[PDB]
């Protein structure tokens, strides 16, 4: 009965540290799928004049992390945390929407979260500047304590790999993370010709999925946030 | 709450959902997903279902995952007709008739692509679409699973049948119609009968590997379906009102047929002469009010050299009788080995003699015992033919190749043998694919020339036993 | 206000204890639905094969248990746990 045994440390340590404070949680998870047609053909025209241009290409995560900042804004209470000040138990109101990118970085893989602050004062142009300089600063090692901390709300996107949807857990000091599923068709058309796919009419979905502490959110605020989520892309004033 | 062909018609396929609950202390979710992601490429992958089928013994190649065909202007029906072309010509290139897993190295194989669905442009989502098949199995339409369960049931279980080089459209059409038709489902009356029979046939063997000495040349362990085999075919006869077979064969198992077949007693077998002198007795059968004579013919240790004589015999005794063209009531039931049938001249010279004037005798019934070895030889030095009863293809006669290890398939073969002749007057060919137990003599390993093949013949049930397990375990 | 009251005994305790000790773990759930047409097919074949032969039936999970396993050894962090040995966090790797 003799197992490799071999202790976690440096940032693994405290990944697992969080995880075992985070079960004072109590959380509960909203899912909805939404139509995604719009989005793969909208972000290919934007695509398309950006290689006729200067280069660069934007992704799904960019378009969807710019609809939930909009959706956080329409819906303020997914922004707010609990916490007991003064021994008493206490809503957090954030002065500003702190968005947390899930970034997977390469070890010497480890997942951390840093933050793109005072999105709630920036424009489609300035919000994807702000994400691609956390993406830049990960990959090249120069990312500072403060870049860690005060984050407010949270995204991930299990949807690379091809996940379905998935139910994250929550990281104290924070009231929702939102998670982005795979924007595959649905298993039963997986095999299916495109021809006659088009004649049914099937679009393409994204499962999107909201982990929230249910002591400060309630259930219907959740679901009308991804309500906002659902119509924002596939909204003309939004594209 | 959707019909099954309106989904076929979209391409609907089934799912299943897996979920992967973790510690995120010790496991991350990208590792999850990844994980999520191999499983669901293994259930779609070429390799982890050919490792299956492996495991379990299935001797097909597994179906294919394919996106289904985009609508160009490529028809499906008339390609559908190709396959079925294709399975009546050549399925025999993928049916269940080795008992052995093997493989001849030096052996050319042909290129059958043509047998796969992928090739005519159809997939797994073209399996319950309807395709108009143009009077196939008595059908204007017909699903493509449909088509592929008559084809394989057809053609690619224990018997491989040739047959579409015969030019004459009415005698092509009644075998492409009674091996369409099916193998019929046995009784178990029928399984008993069967199991009496190959009980007597390794008895036999037993005896005579065990109370005699220098007896492994003659040895029939491997192709003990032969007994039930000739045994088939004499009984069918008998009840087609015949008057008598006349065997001609050479020296294995000659002793166990004249016990189990031409009903000599025991005694008088037991008194290397007595495996080249001739014999007479008599068959009655069971099931029936039916008698027939059955006579062995003499013969040197020159393989072969018996066909033209025994042939001869036959015609004697069918002139002396006299019935006319619709008499020959003389069936001729000549056994060969498959390196001497491939190799030697005079088999096909004598079957020249079948339709001339002064030689007919109404067709002789072919059994080839082929134990896929001569002596130390293998088919890859024996014949530049692709099966060891290819000439039948030149004089335009039905070839049956049947799994030796699968006796229910091994009895109706002999039986379609002899209604063939019956109806037909021609020659027929039955390739009985068996294997060779021990050695050519008795100072002989042969591993020390063909070890790989051994490896799969020692240590293996015999053919009595892995069919009496078989039916217990169904 | 008298429901019915019975203590749970034998192994239902036991399962009962487990799920007490089971909320020490901070879990979190992947779904990921996977085309299953080649799946139905290709058992079925398996299937009619051994009918055939000498019986028996493979099932579903006969199957999926097995891919399980060949994903387990392509991804081997699947395979390991937590525990705190020496009073420090450590990853379990069994053999
Ligand atoms: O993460 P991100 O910032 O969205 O972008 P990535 O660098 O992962 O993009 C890599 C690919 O994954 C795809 N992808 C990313 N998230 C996805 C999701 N949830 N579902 C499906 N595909 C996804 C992107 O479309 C991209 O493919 P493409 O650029 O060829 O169209
Ligand atoms: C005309 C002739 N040539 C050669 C031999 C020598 N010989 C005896 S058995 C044998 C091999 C027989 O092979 P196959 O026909 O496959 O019969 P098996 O012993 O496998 O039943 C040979 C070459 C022979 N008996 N007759
Ligand atoms: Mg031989």
């Amino acid at each position: 009965p003799e197992p490799g045994q071999t202790p976690i440390r440096g940032i693994f340590k405290s990944i697992a540290k969080n995880m075992d404070i985070s079960l004072e949680i109590p959380t509960a998870t909203s899912v909805r799928d939404m139509p995604a047609r719009l989005m793969f053909e909208n972000r290919a025209m934007v695509n398309d004049q950006l290689k006729r241009t200067r280069g660069g290409k934007i992704s799904f995560t960019h378009i969807i992390g710019y609809a939930m900042v909009k959706a956080v804004m329409a819906h303020p209470d997914m922004n707010n945390s609990y916490d007991v000040i003064d021994g008493k138990p206490t809503l957090i109101v954030p002065e500003h929407i702190n968005l947390g990118l899930a970034i997977d970085l390469p070890q010497k893989r480890a997942l951390v979260v840093a933050a793109i602050k005072e999105t709630e004062k920036m424009n489609f142009s300035e919000f994807l500047a702000a994400y691609e300089d956390i993406v830049a600063r990960s990959r090249k090692g120069k990312l500072t304590m403060d870049d860690y901390q005060g984050v407010t709300v949270s995204l991930t996107n299990p949807g690379g790999i091809g996940t379905r949807h998935s139910v994250p857990r929550l990281t104290k000091g924070q009231g929702t993370i939102i998670g982005v599923g795979s924007m595959d068709y649905p298993a039963e058309f997986q095999g299916a010709s495109e021809d006659r796919l088009a004649e049914l009419g099937v679009g393409k979905l994204v499962t999107i999925t909201s982990t929230y502490d249910h002591r400060v959110i309630q259930g219907a605020v959740s679901g009308e946030f991804l309500r906002t989520m659902s119509r924002l892309l596939t909204d003309d004033s939004f594209w | 709450g959707a019909s099954e062909d309106r989904l076929a018609e979209l391409g609907v396929g089934k799912l299943v959902t897996i979920t992967s609950t973790y510690d995120h202390r010790v496991i991350q979710g990208a590792v999850s997903g990844e994980f999520l992601r191999t499983m669901s490429r293994l259930l779609t992958d070429d390799s982890f279902w050919d490792e299956i089928f492996d495991a379990m013994n299935v001797p097909y190649t597994p179906m294919r995952w394919a996106q289904d065909v985009p609508n160009t202007g490529v028809d499906k029906n008339t390609r559908v007709m190709q396959l079925i072309e294709a399975y009546r010509s050549r399925g025999h290139l993928i049916a269940d008739t080795n008992p052995l897993s093997w493989v001849q190295p030096g052996m050319p194989v042909p290129d059958h692509r043509d047998l796969d669905i992928e090739t005519h442009n159809l997939t797994i989502w073209d399996l319950d679409r309807t395709f108009n098949v143009g009077g196939f199995g008595g059908k204007e339409t017909m699903t493509l699973r449909e088509v592929l369960s008559r084809l394989r049931a057809a053609y690619t279980l224990k018997v491989g049948s040739e047959y579409t080089h015969i030019l004459d459209r009415d005698e092509r059409t009644w075998l492409q119609d009674r091996l369409e038709a099916g193998m019929p489902k046995p009784t178990q009356a029928e399984q008993k009968y069967i199991l009496q029979k190959l009980n007597a046939a390794e008895a036999f063997e037993n005896f005579l590997q065990t109370k005699y000495v220098g007896q492994k040349r003659f040895s029939l362990e491997g192709a003990e379906a032969l007994i039930p085999l000739m045994d088939s075919a004499i009984d069918t006869a008998a009840g087609q009102g015949l008057d008598e077979v006349v065997i001609g064969m050479p020296h294995r198992g000659r002793l166990n047929v004249l016990f189990n077949i031409v009903g000599k007693p025991l005694a008088s077998i037991f008194n290397d002469v007595k495996y080249h002198l001739g014999s007479e007795g008599q068959h009655l059968q069971m099931f029936g009010d039916g008698e027939i004579k059955v006579s062995l013919t003499a013969n040197p240790s020159h393989l072969e050299a018996v066909n033209p004589v025994m042939e001869g015999i036959v015609r004697a005794k069918q002139d002396y009788l006299d019935k006319g063209v619709d008499g020959k009531t003389v069936v001729p039931l000549l056994l060969h080995g498959d390196a001497a049938f491939a190799g030697l001249g005079i088999v096909p010279e004598t079957i020249n003699l079948a339709k001339l004037r002064g030689y007919d005798v109404g067709g002789t019934i072919h059994i080839v015992v082929n134990n896929q070895i001569g002596f130390t030889t293998t088919p890859d030095s024996s014949r530049s033919m692709h099966y060891a009863t290819d000439y039948a293809k030149a004089f335009g006669c039905p070839v049956f190749h049947v799994n030796g290890d699968d006796p229910e398939a091994v009895v109706w073969v002999g039986q379609l043998a002899t209604e063939y002749r019956r109806r037909f007057g021609k020659d027929v060919f039955i390739d009985l694919v068996c294997y060779r137990l021990r050695g050519h003599n008795e100072a002989d390993d042969p591993s020390m020339t063909q070890p790989k093949m051994y490896e799969l013949i020692t240590g293996r049930e015999t053919v009595r036993a892995q069919y009496t397990e078989d039916l217990l375990g169904r």
